[PDB]
RNA sequence: AGAACUGGCGAUGCGGGAUGAACCGAACGUAGAGUUAAGGUGCCGGAAUACACGCUCAUCAGACACACAAAAGGUGUUAGUUCAUCUAGACAGCCGGACGGUGGCCAUGGAAGUCGGAAUCCGCUAAGGAGUGUGUAACAACUCACCGGCCGAAUGAACUA
RNA sequence: GCAGUCAAGCGUUAGCGACAUUGCUUUUGAUUCUUCGAUGUCGGCUCUUCCUAUCAUACCGAAGCAGAAUUCGGUAAGCGUUGGAUUGUUCACCCACUAAUAGGGAGUCUGGGUUUAGACCGUCGUGAGACAGGUUAGUUCCUACUGAU
């Protein structure tokens, strides 16, 4: 056990001294300063004192008359997000702070002895984290009750490797693509699967895009678009199973797609081409973008986490009937994709190739920014559900974060030891939670980009983690054979 | 150099390569060593045969790296046409693998002379020369691909075309089957295939006549379908490199008839659509 | 060699906390030539080492095309790959690259052999 | 020059009226030909006819099974796929190097009668504190040449080699004064930084590293390895 | 490396082993007769260029302290084991069929089977490969995988000495 | 080499193991400016003799060999394989010309040096004394061949 050189007599000197004192009561001193909105809106002048944060925060409320607390920054060289005022004209900034806190998860809990083969992929539930369901190595899958930490029904009828698994964004059926040639859907209280499996598909499934509630009809249930290695991605039909067509413009597999909240399906194939195919066009490409090195190994947007909630924000009210639901679906989905007053679900597209990709799919064909500042593939690259926030995970060790618009960089976590893997994003895009080929979990506090605490415990090869939609609880899986949770 | 460097050396396979360093080390340098020999001696000898082998193998790869037409900078239209034929990348990638094959064995052989010197008994260093064989062997194994695709593009490179952009040139351009190929047969003394298909010419064939008491160099090229400047041809995309860069007017050939069926419409929209080139 | 809780047993873990410690060090540590060291500490630089020193080297493009595919009989590259778009930028860059091509644009006896240095072992 | 143009010729000439003859009757004399030179290529080259054709037979034989097979007809996550992969030491009872001529003794002196010098003939790892003191006190010299400071590791997992810096030596047998002189002498055990493995012991205290013994001989061979103790 | 144990030289003549201080035999006085161990019986070299069953072509075979470059390989030879073909015509030799959807699907100026690649179907039979090769811009042109017309009695494949 | 992988065959018949095979094995012809304690007498002149694992000449052969010219497998020792250069060691590198200026053993006039000459500088020791270096001084017809009576 190494150990930190110890203070030397001078620093012992040092601290022995008393020092400055925080009690800030007299002489407050005054600056001129300016309220300007992060995204569009530039404003509010006035010279106040070194007062308290909150009163400034407060100061801006009858402002606009909203009565709602705002994130405040300033100098948006400097880069400085009493304490602030004593640093020297400061102009400052304010956005909406998302009141609602997802509690840092710290502790760990018991492992649960249920299926044993290596985990392959895992999920939270839409409408509450209480439920949760694992996917590996074994055929069957198996739904978790988070509040029990106890399995629920095994889901029989597959005899191959479930590759990909999760919740539909209203929760009314799960689908877990099969690794032989099959998808098959469970509602969460089945046991048992739900009629005939999706079948006549050459090869295995990549991944899974659901269709969003936003966009789906009263009564119609949602469609669900699969991705396969045979490079083709078929539209199915949750009711009848039956697909209306299917598009086979990628000339390799299909690494991923993300139903976007447009109608839009952004997909990348190993190919080195992003094909957006779109249900509306009757499966049929609006427009090709080929600008990547190495194939695209991940594909995500600023909008696709809003899609998978289904309408059930942090509080987890279920609604009453199809049509309220849809129209809550779709006034969260214009506030997050209307963040720059305008509706514009930016894309990014993963690049093997040590590089990132900004991509807007609505407007011309020329990308946005290149991001470009890895060493090793970028395994996984998910916007953060705020979205002016953009993290990627690599093989080199390290997390790099970057903006959400203008696509310059902000930091990097070096806290990993080995490969990083698929990370998730914290409800309320305070922490982040990632896991790597070592087998340890991590997560990052955003606020300053350091590390907050480690949760260690698997025994190795986490391969994937999850964050509950509530921010409650926070599930993980690995080649352990064992499904360990974690909580505040 | 310039103007068919067909003159690189045709270098054998590896595992042939590899095979004929061995066989000149053995055949060029002494075998008959006993035990009984002063340890002075045998040390000796193994290292002048470490040596002369790795001075073998670092001549032949200096050799293949300066027989090269050295891309580089070479010329904008040579550039072109070879990033165009051999995949410039690729050529680059396969040189520099080369090149860091050549250092790897300087180095081992470097480090094995400087360690061969303190071995005692005569099998050290017989185990040591072996050692020293190996990690050359295993070195120039992995080297196979890009050997064979260097001596395939050499292959083609040495009867490339050898014409210089900067000199006095008129060329030949068109829709294919448009006779194109017969009238560059004709104009100049110089033999093409003249059958009525679109690729008839698939290569840049270079013509020679004289007139004015000076010479008067000519090319050949397919032409260019629709080509609407994403999807486009090897072939294709030499000719319009080859037309970007030459020098002055390429004669625009149209089939005003039955054959070579595209409508007189799309002809006058090639050159309309290629008119910057103009 | 004889068995015990001995080797295959760990000796040299490192604490998580302290490598954020080195890594601040690490990037504010500073000397001048007043300043020498005399007993380099023994730490994992190879993490500490390794700064935001975004680069991204070009890619390996070879694992996307092979040398094989890339030229010979078996070829697999009819066409090729980040052309230019239009003609007009073609034509640009041609223009430009042959500006700067122009713009680049029996012996004495041999050296003495009294430079044998620092030659000469 | 002039392009492919020899296939045009062949074209318009038609391989040549014997060439088709001739190359049919080489094609035949062939397996005669190899038959009689499997008598000649005498020492130094039947050897590797010999082994050209075991190979090829293998090869020919290997080809020959996927036919047959062919006519008769460990889950990773979906981003791995398609992606390259009762304590007793490995090796005890190591050969029992003797304390013999590795001390070579080199003569000192004009008159060679006073040497007093030993030289260790075998790989040692010093580091930085070597310092090597005033030539008088050089009781035991070893060579820069023979100084190696990486040495190769591995382990049954993975089967990843990765060059790491020696860090230290424990416990060498056979008179563990060559450990206290920190001579290779393969069969002892040896720390590596296995930083770059990254492997964590529970707790969350990453490890960065392990000791482990050197398996191929140094002393005959220009590199040294290693496997891991886990 | 080391232990106990047996024999010879040590201290040793004699026949043979070209010769070898460690090999085979062998109980050392002077002579004669006859029989042998070891080596042999073409000459040096005293004894059959004796009988009988087979092998050995060797560019320096073979007669070699028997020790290892020694594992296979030879369309080199002699002899043997197992599995199938069979007069419901044994192998090999001359002649024809080798189809139809089809020019499969995606890659696309050309991949009609033989530049890319997933399975390789069904209809059809004595039999047909979305093809084994030779060669074509594109089929096209020729062969066998597999079958039949003539033959005409044993044949093919893997192993052992 | 280590640790595997496929497994022609042998297997107590669970293990071995021929050939292949993965990880050590600055991807942009960048420059590492790297050349790391050889304790030993050998080194270089001329001429002859022997081998081929042969550089030229000679023989023929396989090549994107169209020629010039070039890459290489094999037969072949018949005849050739030259000249300057360092020393602040020449355990070796440079370039005149040729078609090439091939690799060794069988040691055999000349120069370093292998040894007591005499001395010196520094090392080491209370000193004789000898060196981690080093310089100066040097001395070592018997038989067989070629001609004749
Ligand atoms: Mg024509």
């Amino acid at each position: 056990s190494t150990l930190i050189p110890p203070p030397s007599k001078k620093q012992k000197k040092e601290a022995q001294l008393p020092r400055e004192v925080a009690i800030i009561p007299k002489d407050l001193p005054n600056v001129s300063i300016k309220f300007q909105a992060l995204d569009t809106g530039d404003n509010a002048l006035r010279v106040p004192g070194a007062i308290s944060e909150k009163q400034l925060e407060e100061l801006l409320n009858q402002l606009n008359g909203t009565s709602v607390p705002y994130t405040f920054s300033c100098t948006i060289k400097a880069s400085d997000p009493y304490s602030s005022l004593i640093k020297p004209q400061i102009t400052l900034l304010y956005t909406p702070r998302a009141v609602f806190k997802v509690k840092p998860v710290t502790r760990s809990s018991s492992a649960i002895a249920g299926h044993g083969s290596t985990i392959l992929c895992s999920a939270f539930a839409p409408h509450t984290s209480s439920r949760m369901v694992t996917g590996a190595g074994d055929n069957t899958a198996r739904i978790w009750d988070c509040d029990t930490q106890t399995p629920m029904h095994t889901l029989k009828g597959h005899y191959n490797w479930v590759l990909c698994v999760s919740w539909s964004p209203d929760g009314e059926v799960i689908a877990t693509g099969s690794m032989d040639n099959t998808i098959r859907l469970w509602d969460p209280k089945s046991g048992q699967c739900l009629g005939d499996a999706l079948r006549g598909h050459s090869k295995w499934i990549t991944s899974l895009s659901w269709e969003p509630i936003h966009l789906v009809k009263p009564g119609s249930k949602p469609r669900l678009a699969s991705s396969s290695k045979d490079g083709t991605i078929k539209i199915w039909d949750t009711v009848s199973r039956v697909c209306q067509y299917t598009m086979s413009g990628h000339t390799n597999s299909v690494s991923c797609v993300k139903w976007g909240g447009q109608g839009l399906l952004y997909s990348g194939s190993h190919d080195r081409t992003v094909r957006v195919w779109d249900i509306n066009s009757q499966g049929r490409c609006i427009n090709i973008l080929k600008s990547h090195a190495h194939w695209v190994n991940h594909l995500s947007l600023s909008t696709d986490y809003a899609l998978r909630i289904g309408a059930f924000d942090h509080t987890g009210k279920k609604p009453s009937t199809p049509e309220e639901a849809q129209k809550k679906a779709l006034e969260n989905y214009e506030k997050i994709c209307k963040k720059n007053g305008n509706s514009e679900e930016m894309m990014v597209t993963a690049s093997d190739d040590y590089t990132m990709f900004l991509w807007n799919p609505l407007k011309s064909t020329k990308p946005i920014a290149r991001m470009t500042g890895h060493q090793k593939l970028v395994n996984h690259v998910a916007f953060s559900p705020d979205g002016r926030y953009i993290v990627s995970a690599s093989f080199d060790n390290s997390i790099k974060l970057w903006d959400g618009r203008d696509g310059k960089f902000i930091s990097t976590f070096r806290g990993h030891v080995a490969s990083v893997y698929q990370v998730a994003w914290s409800s309320d895009c305070r922490l982040l939670v990632s896991c790597s080929k070592d087998t340890t979990l991590k997560v990052w506090d955003v606020r300053t980009r350091k590390l907050s605490v480690d949760l260690p415990g698997h025994k190795d090869e986490v391969y994937t983690v999850d964050w509950s939609v509530d921010g409650k609880r926070v599930c993980s899986g690995g080649k352990d054979k064992m499904v360990r949770l974690w909580t505040h | 150099m310039q103007l068919s460097w067909k003159d690189i050396p045709t270098v054998a396979p590896a595992n042939d390569l590899l095979d004929i360093v061995l066989n000149r080390t053995q055949r060029k340098t002494p075998t008959v060593i006993r035990p009984g020999f002063k340890i002075t001696r045998i040390r000796a000898f193994y290292m002048r045969k470490v040596k002369y082998t790795g001075e073998g193998f670092v001549e032949k790869f200096e050799d293949i790296l300066k027989g090269f037409p050295n891309i580089n900078d070479v010329h904008p239209f040579h550039r072109d046409l070879m990033d165009t034929l051999y995949e410039k990348n690729h050529y680059k990638i396969s040189l520099a693998a080369i090149s860091r094959a050549k250092s790897l064995v300087e180095q081992v052989a470097r480090d094995y002379v400087r360690l061969l010197k303190f071995g005692q008994s005569l099998f050290q260093c017989k185990q040591l020369k072996r050692a020293a064989l190996g990690r050359m062997a295993t070195i120039v194994k992995k080297l196979r691909d890009p050997l064979a695709y260097l001596e395939q593009v050499r292959q083609h490179i040495g009867r490339l075309p050898s014409i210089d952009p900067n000199t006095r040139t008129l060329l030949i351009c068109g829709y294919p089957n448009v006779g194109k190929s017969s009238f560059l047969r004709c104009i100049t003394k110089s033999d093409v295939d003249v059958q009525p298909y679109a690729f008839t010419t698939k290569s840049l064939y270079v013509g020679h006549f004289d007139y004015k008491y000076l010479r008067f160099q000519a090319i050949d090229t397919p032409g260019i379908l629709d080509r609407p400047t994403e999807e486009m041809n090897n072939i294709e995309m030499q000719s319009i490199y080859a037309i970007a860069h030459l020098r002055s007017c390429v004669l625009y050939f149209m089939d005003l008839s039955e054959q070579c069926g595209f409508t007189i419409e799309a002809q006058v929209k090639l050159f309309h659509s290629i008119k910057p080139l103009f | 060699v004889q068995p015990d809780r001995r080797w295959f047993g760990n000796t040299r873990v490192i604490s998580q906390d302290a490598l954020q410690h080195f890594r601040s060090a690490l990037g504010e540590t500073q000397k001048d030539t007043y300043q020498v060291l005399l007993r380099r500490n023994k730490l994992p630089m190879s993490l500490l080492e390794e700064k935001d020193a975004d680069e991204s080297p070009k890619a390996r493009i070879l694992d996307t095309e092979s040398y094989a595919d890339a030229f010979g009989p078996k070829a697999q590259r009819k066409r090729p790959r980040l052309a230019a778009s239009n003609l007009e930028d073609l034509v640009k860059a041609t223009n430009e690259d042959i500006t700067k091509y122009e713009e680049k644009q029996w012996t004495s006896a041999a050296k003495e052999a009294i430079f044998s240095k620092g030659q000469s072992k | 020059p002039q392009n492919d143009y020899i296939e045009r010729h062949i074209k318009q000439h038609g391989k040549r009226l014997d060439h088709e003859e001739r190359k049919r009757k080489r094609e035949a004399r062939e397996s005669h030909k190899i038959s009689e030179r499997a008598q000649k290529l005498t020492g130094w080259k039947g050897k590797q006819f010999a082994k050209k054709r075991y190979a090829e037979k293998v090869s020919m034989r290997k080809k020959i099974k996927a036919h047959e097979q062919s006519k008769v007809k460990d889950a990773l996550p979906t981003y791995l796929l398609d992606r390259e992969q009762k304590f007793s030491v490995p090796l005890p009872k190591v050969r029992g190097i003797s304390e013999e001529e590795m001390f070579k003794v080199i003569k000192t002196g004009k008159s060679r009668s006073k040497s007093w010098k030993r030289m260790i003939t075998k790989h040692t790892f010093v580091g930085e504190g070597f310092t090597r003191r005033p030539v008088k006190m050089e009781r035991i010299i070893r060579p820069s040449a023979l100084r190696q400071k990486k040495a190769n590791v591995t382990h049954p997992e993975l089967g990843v080699t990765v060059f790491l810096p020696i860090l230290a030596v424990k416990k060498n047998p056979q008179s563990p004064m060559y450990t206290q002189l920190g001579v290779l002498t393969k069969g002892t055990i040896i720390e590596v930084n296995v930083s770059e493995l990254g492997m964590v012991t529970a707790g969350g205290k990453v490890v960065w590293g392990k000791y482990a013994q050197v398996t191929n001989e140094p002393d005959r061979d220009g590199c040294v390895n290693a496997v891991l103790l886990v």
